């Protein structure tokens, strides 16, 4: 699990992996890792996969009827807000690192919320088990105000960076790119890796396998 | 696991299966566990796989000494003394063994249960392994001193069925040796499918 | 620990279990009985620990009883063992479980005998014989060798006999005596206390 | 070694075109407490191989007093022979196995450069006793930081010329400054040629720190 | 990590590193510890950082409610007794090394003390945090009664630069902050 | 404290035929959640007709290499022959149950050409336990390897199915299919595959890249 | 430890140290033995009797187990250390194969106790 | 273990216009079986079903829960449920067990009604979701069924090949696996009828 | 686990145990002997843990066969138990301790008929009866309800009789048969193999 | 328990405290830390007190017996090498803080530093023991190169002040002894 965010001279980039590893076990090649909150405001997971969705839901839930009460846009503030008052009520038993990224009225805001409750506004953030070796390409190249294309191209390449050398990671790299006026969430932005073609034909038959007992029940 | 042995009239039957696995993965289905020590004795492998083929192999180096400074071959008594008497010095120390010792000797057929504890006794009938309390019940029901050697056959052969259907760790081939005068002989290998269209109709 | 055994026909039920109250070393009672009537064709066979084998088998009783006071007619002997599945996994996940492995027997008027199959965990089965207790694992494997889907309950005793007669040959517990029942269309008949003489 | 006293920190490391480049800092810690700050990590082996090591500094001067005398000894022979650098490589990992096999071993890593017969020597030496060899090397928190650093230009450019190199690790060194709470802006690269072993001074970094004003 | 509190006659100042570690990495290598809860009284945390930071939201809740009610600037005597309050009860379930400073209209600067136990007085200067150990004996000899604003500044720079030389938890850049009637003047400092 | 074990992954995988004998590994070493290196193979060449795969603790596999390669010139120098493939897997059994009380951490497959030119191949537990088999699979995906070569080799589970032998071109392609699904489900597969196949004639390698996760 | 070649070979092939032992024997007194279908008998002569001595610890007719009897001839001291060993021997061979010991198994033990020992450092 | 107690296994796989699901028979008690016809798959709706594996009570008290908030969601509305539906149902239910979690990983599969067009997921013991397009497995020998799988499957199947594949990856997998066999039974679903079948297995 | 009886008399030493080799939950086999001969007149019963009850027992065998060999006259039973105590005792305080619970019986033609007492810690008691086993607390207070110092073999084989069937009344384990041997001035001597049928 | 030593040019000055605790109990008030093993060659010796007397009568046993075979004044770096071969090879069963100083007239004052561990090291001026912690931060901003002997007295003086009043272990009495060619001037000083 890698997931990693930028601000640029206009808005956020955020990036992920597509693994899900029970185990040692690759369960799922595609696990969408980019979450929805509000029409400005997404946010990236790591951790128990789990809790990580049910608590991203429930503030989406809760900013949505905030957001409908008061009729204007959410605030990234309030988001923060509301994550790091429940996770510390928890007692960091709720196991969900999460990177949160809006373009509210006054910006963009870019924060890293701990499981335990403890969180820090900063223009880039890594979290995951792959996120030492995507802090390092954030380390080296990094430079403020940077426009969306190079910000696009430092994430992505950051993002690989955990894939080619964590064992708990890689697969298709997502983007989503926020700004003050256009939202472009996209998750195939890249495939790095494929999987190599069949050679030998191992085709069946129909009649090469024994059956005892057969039903055959319609429809309609 | 299921092994099996019983003397009678004609001679010792031995049996076992084939299935060795590792912890709930299943690693082969062809492994022999009535292992050779001569021609005229064989022993069992029941527990540790590697514990029970090293100490029988070397038994078997010690058996062949004893033939040549002798000029005769050793008995079933003195064969499991000798397995009994090494296996004591590493007490303790976790060795895994189960085995049986078989064989024709000078009085008459064979038949000695040797453990990694120290036990070791004589009797008429033996089974070992972890299905080996569902090989008890069905053994004990056609035990007769008097089998004929066909029906001695389908009784050791169908005991091995019944104690692979309801355990776990047992199944595979179902292997049968006899003992007889001159020596071991081997009988039969069936599959455990093939037996179960067998003994169904 | 202590034994009992489930042989099903095709239009009977055949149980049976031992009479023996055991204690640290001894035995206090020799003429224990295992066997709980709730209807006039269900019975129950519970095998646990101390406490939990007697109350919470009658507290079931209790409840079938009242099944029918309250409508007049009787639970089916599906519903009576769908029932107490219920209870052992609503207090399964409390501050005091109960240990108690258990197998219900029972006829009904409709689909013929029936026999379920129950453990200190509630998952039911519904088998053509079963067993609990360590000689379980002696006496299965007779009782498989030789069973019919077609039995006659005349020979279904003697299976019986021969599926014990076993357990007193390679078992290292005592077990000397057996109680035996018998379900069909007419309810509930008492056998013979059969048993083994020690003298 | 039960338990390491006084440690070290990670050592970087890789190959060019003639010859291997080895930086590491000069700091020894004690728990959480920077004691000794004027140390040394890298022993020069006689001209053409090369030393540097984590873990606990007690039995690193213990193996740079075993393989001092296993240098001296042979060349007084006037064979004509020396110790090849994977030579020392085969020798330090028996020596590892045949410790960590009476429950007693030295709490190190080592990495090995050097540089003979035209071609150049990477190799790495666990506590355990897992060795092998890399055009790339990198312990401790190195192996998470740094060596991707250098995996992502060596799979785009194979080879290397020694500016790019020792340009490459001042990079890498200087992330280690900034992510890791057990080093020190005070570090030293030694370098392999075919002209021999040279050892540079208490080199320092550049560190940046315009983005503590953005609230 | 490595905090600092030492008062002059007109006010206080205050001090602590930037470094946020995770066991042996660094989390955060900048990070604001000199927290605001009213206009002239701060306090600088340590120990755990969800901790310290659901605490001091707290406190900032009931002090601005407290001081509007009352329509008057409230003490640092009163925002000092809320984190003890909070501190003493939850002993059990916090690692809070918090220090309060400020400036009040009718004391002057006042510097508070409090601990991880839950126990609170006032000192003259004021030291936490992990790497605090290490500059005990300097911060005793230095000290010198009555100093002006610019010698505070220069003394609370020189400790904080020893402690992050020689620990391995406390590091990064050094913010300052002088609190007097006339309002807080923050800075960022190196070297 | 300090423990003396881990674990670094690798698979192998040997398949016996009727005048040859395909013994291929993975090429990655890893331990933790870290990668090592992309090129560190396990096709180990004892003899021209006897080659040893060796997974698990990799400084186990380092030693257990240099302990059977002299044990091999002790037997020619005293007996004036090299060891045939049956010799070196009874003797190994006894290496491996020398330590008995403090064990190898190594699963080994050992495939090579009997007397009569025919496929062998002998799979050990890391006490000294062996049989002669067609096909194993050893290492971390052992569990995924096992059930397909199952299907194809061993024709089992089939109703109908005509039972030709494995020919050497129908076993290569098998091999390189196997374990393309194999680094899509296991984290520990590595990038590139070495393949060594022991004929009458030589041993010839071969390498196949995979995805590189 | 006395680590000296005591029986050593002549320059022509033969052990003195071994055929000066065989006088020894020769003039031990003399014991004969015959062996019958059915009994076996043995007997030394030469008992040489004081008349003022306890017959019973003079006897050189001793038994290894029950069915194994010994005489000897030569020095009676070293004679009855050969013996307490055998019967060691003998009593051990049924802890190991279950039968008694055959009469010809013991003497393999004696003489093979017995070369040997004409083979170590510093023994007659 | 715990899933281990009682063995299982559960596989889905995506045809063309159809959907197959399979799953064991055995009954056990971690040595020892019981029976050979122990139910695993349960029927939601038509053209939806769900298999569970695991802990032998939580599939019998999961089932029994789900069915329960079934039929109030069919009677309170005057529809049937979709499959994207149910899988939110399913892990709302798991959740609130978040501390006392049931031991038991379902298996949904099934035609969406108004298209009929095919739908997989799977979820852990706590509720993650996860959609894919080829195949879901569930139970103690997961690490055959992937070896089985992702050499044998095919984009677009008709029934008879779907079939097939689906078979001979259940007869391999479960054959490896110590504690799961004894019979496969095989649904094979589709928008005309459904088809089920047993398949002849070792009752090794 | 498993049970034996030291009935002691005037001119006579009465013993007895049971046949039976136990396993986890089976019997395996049901003729066992725990009855060891060293000497004509000296026998040695022995009970404990798998190993240990074999060859330590047998290795006492050879040394009392190997002290009449060398002497041509054989141990008292006196001599004889009081160095087994010897070898148990220093074997105690070592890498290996032998655990065996064994009881010693001896006729001597000066002092008469002589019983000994040992455990696992090497303690003699010159008792005139004594038994092992979880049965020894059944069964003692039996046996001194009835003991006369002055009692007759006939009876003494009775009193065994009521002794033995009281634990197949109050007694959770099987034990169907025992072996019985008598000690006199004309040296072993077996009785009858007496038992209960259970059939 | 604090000990430390600062060489000059001529020579080298070595100091530490004398109370012996146990626990919390002063077993001994008044203690000489400062152990003679050559006429021109000290240890200061911290952490377990039978250990580090046991081991420095060892080195003395050795070294006495090196210098009058060789016939000449021994070198301050082979009695530093004595202690590390002791403390590596019994690393498991000794806690040893030795600190080994003195004059050689081929190199003039040196001063080693050999920890728990076993290795060593040469140092401009060392420090040891368990209060030494407190005073790192002041040892460095007030050491000077190239200071006087008089003011190295002047210097491990209040160095040694400020750990005795701030640890609790350290206390008691300052003993100093400086060592230069023409010998060694022993005092014992308090404040």
């Amino acid at each position: 699990t890698t997931i990693a965010g930028v601000v640029y001279k206009d808005g956020i980039v955020l990036g992920a992996d597509t693994r899900a590893t029970e185990g040692m076990v690759v369960a799922d090649k595609n696990c969408s890792k980019i979450h929805f909150i509000s029409p400005n405001i997404y946010c990236c997971g790591a951790g128990t996969a789990a809790d990580t969705d049910m608590t991203t839901q429930l503030i989406s839930s809760n900013l949505e009827l905030h957001s409908l009460s008061t009729g204007r846009l959410p605030r990234v503030v309030t988001a923060n807000r509301m994550l790091k008052q429940m996770l510390f009520r928890y007692q960091g038993y709720i196991g969900a690192a999460l990177v949160l990224g809006g373009v509210d009225v006054t910006g963009p805001h870019l924060y890293s919320i701990y499981p335990h409750g403890s969180t820090d506004k900063l223009p880039y953030v890594t979290m995951g088990s792959g996120s030492l070796a995507a802090m390092a390409v954030f380390e080296d190249k990094f430079r403020p105000d940077m426009e969306e294309e190079e910000a696009k191209n430092l994430v992505s390449e950051a993002i690989a960076a955990g894939i080619f050398n964590d064992l708990g990671s890689g697969s298709n790299i997502d983007l989503c790119v926020i700004s003050k006026n256009k939202l472009d969430f996209l998750r195939p932005y890249t495939v790095p890796n494929k999987k190599g073609t069949r050679l030998g034909r191992y085709r069946c038959e129909k009649g090469t396998t024994a059956v005892l007992t057969e039903k055959i029940t319609p429809l309609e | 696991t299921t092994t099996l042995a019983f003397k009678f009239r004609h001679g010792v039957i031995v049996a076992a299966d084939s299935r060795a696995t590792a912890g709930a993965y299943i690693a082969s289905q062809t492994v022999k566990k009535v292992i050779e020590i001569n021609p005229y004795l064989l022993g069992t492998m029941a527990g540790g796989a590697a514990d029970c083929s090293f100490w029988e192999r070397l038994l078997a180096r010690q058996c062949r000494i004893y033939e040549l400074r002798n000029k005769e071959r050793i008995s079933v008594a003195a064969a499991s003394k000798l397995l009994a008497n090494m296996v004591y010095q590493y007490k303790g120390m976790g060795l895994s063994m189960g085995t049986m010792i078989c064989g024709w000797d000078k009085r008459g057929p064979g038949l000695y249960y040797v453990d990694s504890e120290g036990n070791r006794i004589s009797g008429a009938t033996f089974s070992v392994g972890s299905g080996s309390v569902y090989a008890y019940g069905v053994m004990d029901r056609g035990y007769s001193y008097d089998l004929e050697v066909e029906q001695a056959y389908d009784l050791a052969r169908r005991a091995i069925y019944q104690a692979t259907y309801r355990d776990a760790y047992s199944g595979g081939a179902v292997n049968l040796y006899h003992v007889r005068e001159d020596g071991w002989i081997r009988v039969s290998s069936d599959n455990v499918a093939d037996l179960h269209e067998k003994y169904s109709g | 620990m202590e034994y009992l055994i489930g042989i099903q026909g095709p239009d009977y039920v055949l149980v049976a279990s031992d009479r023996v109250a055991a204690s640290n070393i001894v035995q206090m009672k020799d003429d224990h009985d295992k066997m709980f009537k709730m209807s006039e064709k269900i019975l129950l066979l519970c095998v646990g620990e101390a406490g939990d084998t007697v109350q919470f088998a009658e507290y079931i009783q209790k409840n079938v009883q009242l099944y029918k006071m309250r409508n007049g007619y009787e639970l089916s002997p599906t519903a009576a063992a769908n029932f107490t599945r219920r209870n052992l996994a609503d207090c399964l996940r409390s501050r005091t479980p109960y240990h108690v492995n258990l197998l219900l027997a029972g006829y009904d008027e409709h689909e013929g005998p029936a026999l379920y199959y129950m453990d200190y965990l509630a998952a039911l089965a519904k088998a053509p014989f079963a067993a609990h207790g360590y000689g379980a694992f002696l006496t299965l494997s007779i009782l498989d060798r030789y069973y019919t889907p077609t039995i006659s309950r005349e020979r279904a005793v003697e299976l019986l006999r021969k599926c014990l007669e076993e357990l007193q040959k390679r078992f290292i517990l005592n077990l000397p005596t057996f109680s035996v029942r018998i379900i069909d269309k007419n309810g509930i008949h008492d056998l013979d206390n059969i048993s083994f003489p020690k003298q | 070694t039960q338990n390491p006293m006084v440690t070290g920190t990670s050592v970087l490391g890789v190959k060019f075109e003639g010859g291997v480049v080895i930086a590491a800092d000069m700091l020894g810690s004690y728990g959480s407490l920077a004691r000794f700050r004027n140390i040394s990590r890298i022993m020069r082996v006689n001209n053409s191989t090369m030393l540097g090591a984590s873990g606990d500094y007690a039995d690193f001067q213990y193996l740079k007093q075993v393989l001092g005398q296993m240098v001296i000894d042979e060349e007084l022979l006037g064979d004509g022979h020396s110790y090849s650098p994977r030579a020392i490589h085969s020798w330090l990992t028996r020596a590892m196995y045949s410790r960590r096999s009476k429950m007693n071993p030295l709490w190190n890593t080592m990495v090995i450069g050097g540089y003979a017969d035209g071609e150049s020597f990477l190799g790495y030496v666990d506590m355990l006793g897992v060795a092998y060899e890399a055009p790339s090397l990198a312990t401790g928190y190195g192996a998470y930081l740094a060596q991707p650093l250098l995996r992502e230009v060596l799979e785009k450019q194979p080879v290397l010329s020694q500016t790019e190199a020792r340009d490459l690790v001042e990079r890498c060194m200087r992330v280690l400054y900034y992510r890791d709470a057990r080093s020190y802006n005070r570090f030293q690269i030694a370098t392999v040629t075919e002209k021999g072993v040279e050892i540079e001074g208490p080199l320092s970094t550049e560190t940046n720190w315009d983005i503590a004003h953005m609230i | 990590t490595t905090i600092m509190a030492v008062q002059f006659d007109g006010g206080v100042v205050l001090g602590a590193d930037s470094r946020t570690t995770t066991g042996s990495y660094i989390a955060n290598r900048v990070t604001d510890k000199l927290t605001p809860i009213h206009d002239r009284i701060f306090c600088c945390r340590s120990g755990s950082a969800a901790d310290t930071q659901a605490v001091a939201d707290a406190v900032t809740y009931q002090l601005g409610f407290h001081s509007i009610e009352l329509n008057e600037p409230p003490l640092v005597h009163t925002a000092a007794s809320l984190f003890k309050e909070m501190c003493y009860r939850y002993r059990e379930d916090l690692m809070a090394g918090i220090i309060i400073a400020g400036w009040d209209p009718q004391e002057g600067g006042q510097v508070y003390s409090v601990p991880m136990g839950g126990m609170m007085v006032r000192q003259s200067f004021a030291i936490g945090g992990s790497g605090s150990s290490y500059i005990y004996g300097y911060v005793d000899a230095t000290y010198r009664e009555g100093m002006t604003k610019e010698e505070c500044l220069q003394f609370t720079a020189n400790a904080l630069a020893l402690a992050m030389e020689r620990d391995g938890s406390s590091g990064g850049v050094i913010r300052l902050a002088a609190i007097a009637e006339s309002g807080v003047e923050r800075q960022v400092l190196l070297g | 404290r300090f423990s003396p074990y881990v674990f670094n992954g690798g698979t192998i995988l040997a398949i016996a035929g009727e005048d040859f004998a395909i013994v291929a590994s993975d090429t990655r070493l890893s331990e933790g959640f870290s990668i090592h290196t992309r090129d560190s193979p396990k096709c180990y060449k004892l003899t021209d007709k006897t080659v040893i795969g060796c997974s698990g603790f990799h400084g186990d596999c380092l030693t257990l290499t240099k302990i059977i390669e002299a044990r091999l010139k002790m037997y020619k120098h005293s007996n004036n022959k090299a060891m045939t493939t049956g010799a070196i897997a009874a003797m190994l059994s006894t290496i491996l149950y020398s330590r008995r009380f403090f064990p190898y951490y190594v699963y080994n497959i050992i495939g090579g050409l009997d007397e009569e030119g025919k496929g062998a191949v002998y799979s050990f537990d890391p006490v000294g336990s062996y049989q002669r088999d067609s096909f194993k699979a050893g290492g971390s995906a052992s569990a995924m390897l096992q059930p397909l070569l199952d299907n194809q080799v061993g024709f089992k589970n089939m109703q109908n199915v005509e039972h030709v032998p494995l020919s050497l071109d129908r076993a290569m392609r098998l091999v390189k299919d196997v374990f393309i699904s194999a680094a899509e489900r296991d984290v520990y597969t590595g990038d590139a595959l070495r393949i060594c196949i022991v004929t009458k004639e030589g041993i010839r390698e071969e390498t196949v890249s995979l995805r590189k996760d | 430890s006395y680590d000296r070649a005591i029986t050593v070979f002549s320059p022509d092939g033969h052990l003195f140290q071994v055929e000066y032992a065989q006088e020894a024997v020769k003039k031990g007194s003399t014991a004969v033995g015959v062996r019958g279908r059915d009994i076996v008998v043995l007997g030394v002569e030469k008992k040489s009797v004081a008349k003022l001595q306890d017959e019973r610890t003079v006897r050189k007719i001793c038994a290894l187990d029950d069915n194994v009897c010994m005489a000897f001839a030569g020095l009676t001291a070293d004679a009855r250390i050969v013996i307490n060993r055998a019967r060691v021997e003998c009593q051990s061979h049924r802890l190991t194969v279950e039968d008694p010991v055959t009469v010809e198994y013991i003497t393999r033990y004696i003489a093979s106790l017995k070369q040997r020992y004409t083979q170590s450092n510093g023994r007659r | 273990s715990i899933m281990s107690y009682n063995g299982g296994a559960v596989m889905a796989m995506k045809g063309k216009n159809c959907v197959a699901i399979a799953a064991d028979r055995r009954f056990g008690i971690q040595a020892q079986m019981v029976t050979t016809d122990f139910q695993k798959i349960f029927p939601m709706g038509d053209r939806l079903y769900i298999g569970l594996a695991g802990l032998a009570t939580d599939v019998q008290t999961v089932a029994q829960r789900l069915k329960f908030r079934l039929n109030l969601y069919e009677l309170k509305e005057g529809r049937q449920i979709k499959p994207y539906t149910l899988m939110s149902m399913v892990a709302n239910l798991l959740y609130e067990k978040r501390f006392g979690p049931y031991y038991t990983e379902p298996v949904i599969a099934g035609l969406d009604p108004k298209t009929f067009k095919p739908f997989i997921c799977s979820l852990d013991l706590i509720g993650c979701p996860m959609v894919t397009d080829d195949f879901v497995v569930s139970g103690t020998c997961a690490e055959q069924m992937y070896g089985m799988c992702e050499s044998l499957w095919e984009p677009n199947m008709d029934p008879d090949h779907l079939f097939e594949t689906i078979s001979q990856a259940m007869l391999n997998a479960v054959d490896r696996d110590a504690v799961s066999g004894m019979g496969v039974i095989v649904h094979i679903i589709e928008k005309d009828k459904i088809t089920t079948r047993t398949l002849k297995a070792r009752m090794d």
